């Protein structure tokens, strides 16, 4: 029911405890992203009856 | 190909062609939405 | 609709601290004394989890399911 | 020795809203529509029946308008539910069947059910599905709980039926002329006619004009007409003063100067002066009978209750005539209010007479000749008269009453659904009968009269000031009665009957005139008595508590009112300075023992009308009590309407800034119900984290706003900064609205039809065109699924299709060209749902719901609940926001410059209660004349370690130095408005133009430009700029080059003039197109413009 | 088409709040501007069938 | 002074709407005065006939 920008402003806003100096800027574009500054989380949750 | 649609009162997922008069088994609702797309989307979260 | 993960004001985390405030709601504790316990010193994040409305369960009563 | 106070009074105010209140007018009224009056209506005209062919007739029995079905199904009715109806752009109606008698071949032939039409179903209703649900069966509905309801839904919108505001009917009103004569008029209006007959002292006599009359004939000659022959009598019934006979005087020698001295004379010179519409006798008694004062009944052609009417109507005007005591209009004392139920029921007169005409026509032309089939009602029965009948009349909103020669229009509106606080204020809404016809200035001021009933601050902003109203919190609309016990009390209490005495005894100081409804009741003595008894068998419960009685001892009149549309307001009865409502009736109230019905019944608490109240004393608190007190008012902040109850403390601001915080609550923007996401309306605003305020009023906690909230609160810090926030302007925080403050959600709805027409064809979707160089679909068709349409969850962009629609240019094969629902939209939008529906016409409905999350930025219009309207200057990040010594940065920033000039100490007020509940974690109330005082809040600062007055230290967040003078920091709770600058954004390019004349259009959403009117001309040459009007209102506008022959000097054609068959003379001329359309229209009109051209040198 | 090179690929783009006909090859427009009706008008103009106006 | 003749406008004044929608079009009023005065010359001739 959450709309999808707003789960997504909701999601950026959460913190990561990853260490920023372990990670460099992405650069301009590249929208694929690198191994060495970018992370990836998924999220997958399926609600259903007990 | 086969389209579905979701009904408003049961949420069952119903196969109809074209020109077929708008209804759901099990019921008599004419409220018929139509499921969500399978295509990648991207968000920005600002 | 639902609780805001971050303050408007500062940004201290607050959303994780909702049902929990809840649970001191169905408690014995009060408000004030709620809050005083959740670790809101500022007034900002006290506005917050205060002043908020939980809709998310209003809309869930309305959602396809 | 203090008066006790009774603390719980305000107790009384949640009850009365148990059973009255804001949405319970319509609903009551509606309900008696459909359950009582529609009976009455069908009763007086339950046989219909034609001249020809006799013994034939058709009797109604007794009709129902049952439960609310579609008719959907083929030939079968099934519950639906409102919802259903606003996606289904259907009605939501019941079917009105009648079971009636009839006779076919002189055989008497019974229908039990047979349906004859279908009535809209006001929603909460007695009939409708919503009324006796839980929440719980609302959410199974798709229907909000907290929704007012009370308005009808047709064709899919929402329409609501505005209170009309009238003049009282049949009232004598004393009121000067445009060359300053004081006249008297009378509207007498009954259940069949209406006629406004006015009598005029133009010549020092007094004139009486009618509009069935050629001439105004003297008052005299038609006192003699009416049976009364003498003139000493006359002159006893206009009174025995000296100035009276002084002044009736002229009258008798005018009426002397002819020879009109019996009643048979008379009636032959009126029958004379009667216009065409001894026989003319006969028509002048007829008119005298019945046409003129239609309100005053004749038992048997004996106007001696007339005589009277009219000899006090003379005696008023002569008393007028000398002391200026000319009565006003805008006495709310003299005002009617229909609702929807009066309204509905004179449509459904005049549809039930327009359909017993037809039908006897449709039997007049049938019957006598067809054949031996005997002809029968039931196969001419049409069903869908009424039915469209009521449909446009509720969507269109233009009433055409033939029967009533009324001409009504503006109705219906269509509900705001901005926010839950504008439609609950719309629904209560109240407009004028003057409806903007002139600048009074009169009705549009705010009168006294208006006090418990009407909202004073509550009203529309603009040209519709003062002519659009609300109703106040605690108010009530009072229904038609019987009026059989009034007269039978007024009778049995010493009213002596007016026939059984002369008028002599209208001329005595002591005796007062009685009337009823406008009708002379008679006469009394020592009127006291028989108001204090006729006051305390109301109370008693013998006599309807809503039958109002005043005084008035200037006109020595006791006025008895007892027709509906009168408005009330309950009022605690205090008997020899002691209210007879304790503590004791309070506790057993809030226990629950007893309601507000044992108050009333008690005689505890009163209803009392605005006449009734003009002569009461009210106290508005116990210690303003004093020896001459009738009533003590319940609560003040009762005064205040819906709108103007969510403002905090309203009683330490100006009046214009409550108006402008009403106008803009009425646009606010927040959550709608508990059913927003499954609703689909054209326009929606959603807040996405709305928060309740801190400081609420108790009008908030009784109309449930707090589960609906339209604001958020924010840390505002009033002071100056950057210089962005001159005049009203205001700074928000860059990380703020990044952490979600004041993100707003819009979502708009697209429809799209697929009909089929008279041929057997219909309207087919195409699926996406794919690209055969790439096997994927085009950029435009990107966004469609298989079936055309375009599924929901994907984003679309400018010039995309939603629906590729495609229909036959037909109506052998069929020819379908491509009509696609393009996107107009300058941002991207997602969609959230497509629902697609199916009607009784095989027509598809698709309806596309788009959603656009928007950030505030520059442009966005905020509001501060104080009528402290701003646009957003700059935003500035963060770290260059001041912060305190605790490190809390502000949100907004808003100009203190604003407040010497507007007063709005309830904003600081309200501050420091919001401060002072978000410190101790409590809600403090803003109530008018009332709430949290300025020393307990203080004291709550003090107690939590700040300061008692907001102002606390502050360092600068830019230079790092701490600022000379403190900054007054606090909660506040501001509301974002509609008002948006990506939908106000507007840029025109060349564009398109108008067919008739080719200049750019007018609106933003029709690609139009922008328009410089005379004012900017007027401008323009004050500046002498030349060569930039020429380019701004000839170049860029309607520039044309038409061709002009030098002969005769008309307008050619591709360089041909066809009047002179020739082209020698013909040259180019550069014109503006409008120019040369009034050129044309000029020569359509005889009017032949010769142009005679010359060289430029 | 193209009135220079002759190529007959012309789409139909909306501008900002403009229509007109344009070439992908070389951005040549052939017919700028369209004329359309407005709703000022719309509801003074009445209705005439075919059927009526034929006998 | 005495009309005997009527200049009835050319078309860019009397603007003409082709409603595809239903079965009807969109004329302005002043084509709708022109047919009735022809209908009443019409009816005159008849009845002077
Ligand atoms: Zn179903
Ligand atoms: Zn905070
Ligand atoms: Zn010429
Ligand atoms: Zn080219």
């Amino acid at each position: 029911i959450v709309q999808d920008e707003i789960l997504a402003h909701r999601l950026g806003l959460i913190p990561i405890h990853a260490d920023p100096r372990l990670f460099e800027y992405r650069n301009q574009g590249d929208e694929e992203g690198t191994e060495i500054d970018t992370l990836q989380f998924r999220l997958q949750v399926r609600c259903t009856r007990n | 190909q086969p389209m579905i649609y979701i009904c408003g009162e049961c949420h069952t997922e119903n196969e109809i062609k074209s020109r077929d008069p708008i209804r759901c088994r099990e019921c008599g609702y004419r409220i018929m939405y139509k499921k969500r797309t399978k295509r990648l989307v991207v968000f920005d979260a600002r | 609709m639902i609780i805001p993960v971050r303050c408007f004001t500062c940004g201290k985390i607050v959303g994780n601290k909702w049902e929990a405030y809840l649970g001191l709601l169905q408690a014995e504790y009060t408000e004030g004394d709620a809050l005083d316990a959740l670790g809101l010193k500022r007034y900002c994040c006290r506005r917050m989890l205060l002043a908020h409305v939980d809709l998310i369960e209003k809309l869930l009563n309305y959602a396809p399911l | 020795a203090p008066i006790p106070t009774v603390e719980e009074k305000w107790r009384l105010l949640p009850a009365f809203l148990k059973v009255k209140g804001l949405v319970k007018q319509h609903i009551d009224s509606f309900n008696y529509f459909i359950n009582v009056e529609i009976k009455k209506i069908m009763k007086a005209n339950e046989k219909v029946t034609s001249d020809a062919d006799p013994m034939w007739y058709l009797k109604y029995l007794n009709i129902y308008v049952g439960l609310p079905d579609v008719e959907e199904s083929f030939n079968v009715t099934r519950p639906v539910s409102p919802h259903e109806c606003r996606l289904r752009d259907m009605t939501y109606s019941a079917p009105i069947t009648v079971d009636i008698e009839y006779t076919r071949g002189s055989q008497r032939i019974i229908r039990n059910a047979l349906p004859i039409g279908r009535m809209p179903i006001m929603l909460r209703s007695s009939n409708c599905v919503l009324t006796g649900k839980t929440p719980a069966e609302f959410a199974k509905l798709n229907e909000c709980p907290l929704d007012p309801g009370g308005y009808f839904i047709v064709k899919g919108v929402e329409k609501v039926i505005l209170i009309q505001e009238q003049l009282s009917k049949n009232r004598i009103i004393v009121e000067a002329d445009r060359k300053g004569a004081v006249g008297a008029s009378v509207t007498s209006s009954t259940h069949e006619k209406k006629s406004r007959t006015n009598m005029a002292v133009k010549q020092g006599r007094f004139y009486l004009r009618h509009n069935t009359l050629s001439e105004d004939i003297p008052i005299v000659i038609i006192f003699k007409a009416m049976g009364v022959e003498s003139d000493q009598e006359i002159v006893q019934m206009i009174g025995t003063e000296e100035h009276v006979m002084a002044a009736f005087g002229p009258s008798l020698e005018e009426c002397q100067k002819a020879q009109i001295f019996t009643q048979m004379q008379a009636l032959k010179y009126i029958g004379n002066k009667v216009r065409r519409q001894k026989t003319k006798i006969e028509e002048a008694r007829e008119l005298l009978a019945s046409t003129i004062l239609t309100h005053v009944p004749v038992k048997e052609f004996n106007f001696r209750a007339k005589c009277i009417y009219t000899a006090v109507m003379v005696r008023r005007v002569i008393l007028a005539q000398g002391d200026n005591k000319v009565d006003d209009r805008d006495y709310y004392g003299n005002k009617r209010l229909e609702l929807a139920g009066q309204l509905l029921s004179l449509l459904f007169e005049d549809l039930f007479k327009k359909f017993n005409s037809e039908m006897k026509k449709i039997a007049d032309q049938v019957i006598p000749k067809q054949r031996a089939a005997q002809f029968d009602v039931v196969k001419h029965m049409r069903q869908d008269q009424i039915t469209n009948g009521m449909v446009n009349a509720i969507s269109t909103g233009n009433w055409s009453l033939k029967r009533f020669k009324m001409d009504r229009q503006g109705v219906t509106q269509v509900l705001s659904r901005l926010s839950y606080i504008s439609a609950l204020g719309m629904m209560t809404r109240i407009s004028s009968q003057f409806e903007k016809t002139r600048k009074v200035s009169g009705p549009r001021s705010l009168q006294p009269s208006q006090w418990g009933m009407l909202c004073p601050s509550d009203t529309p902003e603009g040209e519709a000031c003062g002519l659009v109203k609300n109703l106040a919190l605690m108010t009530h609309i009072t229904t038609d009665m019987e009026d059989g016990p009034i007269v039978k009390l007024a009778s049995n209490l010493g009213v002596e009957d007016v026939n059984l005495l002369c008028g002599e005894e209208l001329s005595y100081p002591n005796v007062f005139l009685v009337f009823l409804n406008g009708n002379i009741l008679g006469v009394i003595r020592d009127h006291k008595k028989l108001v204090n008894t006729f006051r305390l068998m109301r109370r008693a419960g013998y006599i309807n508590e809503f039958v109002s009685i005043s005084t008035n001892l200037t006109d020595r009149c006791v006025y008895i009112s007892s027709d509906g549309g009168r408005l009330c307001r309950p009022y605690i009865i205090v008997k020899k300075q002691k209210p007879a409502v304790t503590n004791k009736h309070m506790e057993e109230l809030a226990q629950g023992y007893r309601n507000f019905e044992d108050f009333l019944h008690e005689s505890l608490v009163e209803y009392l009308d605005v006449n009734e109240e003009n002569d009461c004393n009210i106290a508005l608190y116990e210690h303003t009590i004093n020896k001459d007190t009738t009533h003590l008012e319940i609560e003040p902040f009762t005064l205040l309407g819906v709108c103007a109850g969510l403002i905090p403390y309203p009683h330490h601001n100006q009046s214009p800034r409550n108006t402008y915080q009403c106008a803009m609550g009425k646009q606010a923007m927040g959550t709608i119900g508990y059913n927003q996401r499954n609703r689909i309306d054209t326009l929606m605003y959603l807040l996405a984290y709305p928060q309740k305020p801190m400081v609420k009023t108790k009008t908030i906690e009784l109309i449930e706003f707090e589960k609906l909230p339209a604001g958020q609160n924010a840390t505002v810090a009033v002071m100056s900064y950057s210089g962005y926030d001159i005049e009203d302007a205001l700074v928000l925080n860059k990380a703020s609205l990044d952490r979600g403050f004041g993100r707003c959600l819009v979502y708009k709805n697209a429809k799209c039809t697929l009909k089929r027409y008279t041929n057997q064809t219909f309207d087919k979707v195409m699926g996406p065109m794919l690209d055969a160089a790439t096997r994927k679909p085009i950029w435009r068709h990107e966004i469609l699924d298989a079936d055309g349409i375009c599924s929901p969850g994907e984003k679309v962009e400018n010039k995309q299709v939603l629906v590729n629609k495609s229909m036959p240019t037909v109506t052998q094969q069929p020819q379908y060209k491509d009509v696609p629902i393009t996107y107009k939209g300058a941002t991207d939008s997602y969609i959230e749902k497509v629902m697609i529906s199916s009607n009784a016409e095989d027509a598809f409905l698709i309806k596309m719901l788009l959603r656009q999350t928007r950030r505030p930025e520059i442009g966005d219009k905020f509001s501060s609940r104080h009528g402290q309207k701003g646009v957003c200057g700059l935003i500035v990040p963060q770290e260059d926001m001041p912060f305190c010594d605790s490190g809390i940065c502000p949100d907004i920033i808003m100009n203190p410059h604003g407040f010497p000039s507007r007063m709005t100490v309830g904003k600081l007020i309200e501050l420091l209660a919001g401060k002072a509940g978000v410190l101790d974690g409590r809600f403090h109330y803003g109530t008018a004349f009332g709430g949290s005082k300025v020393k307990d809040v203080c004291e709550d600062l003090v107690r939590h370690g700040y300061n008692y007055l907001g102002k606390d230290y502050v360092t600068s967040g830019i230079t790092g130095e701490p600022l000379e003078a403190y900054i007054y920091f606090g909660p506040v709770y501001y509301q974002k408005l509609k008002h948006m600058v990506l939908d106000k954004m507007h840029a025109r390019a060349r564009g398109p133009r108008a067919v008739l004349t080719r200049q750019p259009t007018e609106g933003r959403s029709r690609d139009g430009g922008l328009r410089l009117g005379e004012m900017e001309r007027d401008c323009l040459i004050g500046y002498g700029a030349s060569m930039l009007l020429l380019e701004r209102l000839m170049i860029s506008s309607d520039a044309f080059e038409v061709d002009v022959c030098g002969q005769c000097g008309l307008l050619g054609y591709s360089g041909w003039c066809h009047y002179c068959k020739s082209s020698c003379h013909v040259s180019s001329l550069r014109i503006p197109y409008a120019c040369k359309l009034l050129f044309q229209e000029l020569q359509s009109m005889n009017i032949i413009p010769r142009l005679k051209l010359s060289k430029y040198n | 088409r193209c009135p220079d090179c002759g190529s007959t690929e012309l789409v139909e783009d909306s501008h900002y709040s403009q229509s007109q006909l344009v070439c992908s090859d070389c951005g040549c427009v052939v017919t700028e501007g369209v004329l359309t009706t407005t709703f000022s008008d719309e509801g003074n103009l009445r209705e005439v069938t075919y059927s009526r106006s034929t006998g | 002074l005495i009309l005997t003749r009527l200049l009835v406008p050319p078309l860019c004044i009397r603007p003409s709407v082709v409603s595809d929608l239903k079965s009807g079009t969109n004329e302005d009023d002043l084509t709708m005065k022109l047919t009735e005065i022809i209908f009443l010359n019409d009816v005159i001739k008849k009845h002077r006939i």
